[PDB]
């Protein structure tokens, strides 16, 4: 992949991909 | 991190795997 420059929500979608279940950080 | 290492540059998938947990 290109591992794009991810402001606010774009970072949060890439997190949502990595995560699946546990919910992101915190 | 948050914003500055991603929105400004390139986090990387490993650092996203620091970011789910």
């Amino acid at each position: 992949f290109v591992n794009q420059h991810l402001c606010g929500s774009h970072l949060v979608e890439a997190l949502y991909l990595v995560c699946g279940e546990r919910g992101f950080f915190x | 991190g948050i914003v500055e290492q991603c929105c400004t540059s390139i986090c990387s998938l490993y650092q996203l795997e620091n970011y789910c947990n």
